[PDB]
């Protein structure tokens, strides 16, 4: 929440955040690599799921911290989760929350009108680009937040099973700086538009 | 499950073995402050304070300690009273922290039962420490004296009747 949030000691804020955001880079780093596939993982794959590192938020009634929490969320997706999505937002900390991670997309620039060159850019879309499916698909770019549903019927009415109804907007997050997590959606994707039969419902 | 317990699988053979008490504990239950925290500077300067603690305010006046945290003892406690209908009490106990108090903090550590590898088996599993009160019918009818308590303004107690079952304060 904030208890002994102060101006005095913003000094504090560079040691209770940069404790677990240098567990952050050590797993995006496996995906960030892009051209060498692959490094070494911990195990972390496990760790830092879910709800949880999160809880750090509140900083928005006061600074220690006020950019380090934005991190988390771009950083903690990762090359298998192009499959389901672990909940790394759903529920967040006491109070106030990260909703300044749209604005990640854009500018930060909604508050001050000036845009202050804020650093996740690149991060946020070292996960949002290079990894799929609903989660971080369904809150950017098209969707609204509850993942792994999205029928809009042009597929089966039956909860997930036969998919080309949600490969629609993972087909725009098949590009090119992605290496081998997209070379075989490329090729899951090509029905949607394939002459024969296809393109009577699947326009969508 | 059955054969010498604690107070805490009686209570869950409770609920267990009844479906009418279980939902209306569930209905009762169904319906963000900067806080530095620290007191006694400012107390033993004026005329007396002598010992440090919240019990100082109850041997005698209120306004004995920082009077801008005898705000918060109404304050936060109305935050605290919207909190319990949304259901919990460990809710409750993380703003009871940012209220400056941290001894009057422990009565909602006091709302456990014990739970306990030495006196449950079934919550030997996800408890590897002592938790709670055993004595806690002695802490129930203890924070039951407060709900009455005339000394305690009514900003105060109405969750410590809450706590020992509520009367209308």
């Amino acid at each position: 929440n904030t208890t002994t949030k102060i101006l005095g000691d913003k000094i504090l804020g560079n040691l209770y955040s940069k404790v677990m955001n240098n567990s952050f880079k050590l797993c995006t780093l496996l995906i960030a690599i892009r051209g060498s596939n692959r490094d070494l993982k911990p195990s972390n794959l496990e760790k830092l799921l879910f709800i949880n590192s999160s809880k750090l938020v509140d900083v928005y009634t006061y600074v220690h911290f006020k950019v380090q929490i934005i991190e988390l969320l771009s950083y903690l997706v990762e090359a298998p989760w192009n499959d389901d999505y672990p909940f790394l937002l759903s529920f967040l900390g006491e109070a106030k929350s990260m909703a300044f991670l749209k604005e990640v997309l854009s500018d930060l620039s909604s508050p001050v009108q000036d845009w202050n060159l804020l650093r996740s850019l690149y991060i946020f879309f070292t996960t949002l680009l290079e990894s799929k499916q609903d989660g971080l698909s369904i809150l950017f770019l098209t969707g609204q937040f509850a993942s792994n549903k999205k029928i809009n019927d042009e597929s089966s009415i039956d909860k997930k099973s036969s998919i080309l109804t949600v490969l629609q907007k993972n087909s725009l997050l098949l590009d090119s700086t992605p290496e081998e997590v997209s070379c075989k959606l490329l090729e899951t994707i090509t029905y949607v538009l394939n002459t024969w039969t296809n393109s009577k419902i699947f326009i969508k | 499950l059955h054969p010498y317990n604690s107070r805490g699988l009686f209570e869950k053979k409770l609920m267990q073995d009844n479906k009418q008490l279980y939902q209306i504990w569930i209905v009762m239950v169904w319906l963000p402050k900067n806080v530095p925290t620290s007191k006694w500077l400012n107390s033993i300067t004026s005329g007396g304070l002598k010992s440090c603690d919240l019990d100082f305010p109850l041997r005698e006046n209120t306004n004995v300690l920082d009077v801008k945290d005898k705000e918060e003892d109404h304050i936060f406690f109305k935050y605290i009273y919207e909190l319990i209908l949304a259901g919990a009490i460990d809710e409750a106990l993380e703003e009871a922290k940012l209220s400056d108090n941290i001894s009057i903090c422990m009565i909602l550590c006091g709302i456990q039962e014990y739970l306990n590898p030495v006196i449950d088996t079934q919550i030997a599993n996800e408890f590897n420490t002592q938790q709670g009160i055993k004595k806690h019918s002695l802490w129930r009818r203890t924070v039951y004296s407060l709900s009455q308590q005339a000394g305690l303004d009514p900003y105060e107690r109405a969750i410590y009747s809450y706590l020992s079952g509520a009367i209308p304060n």
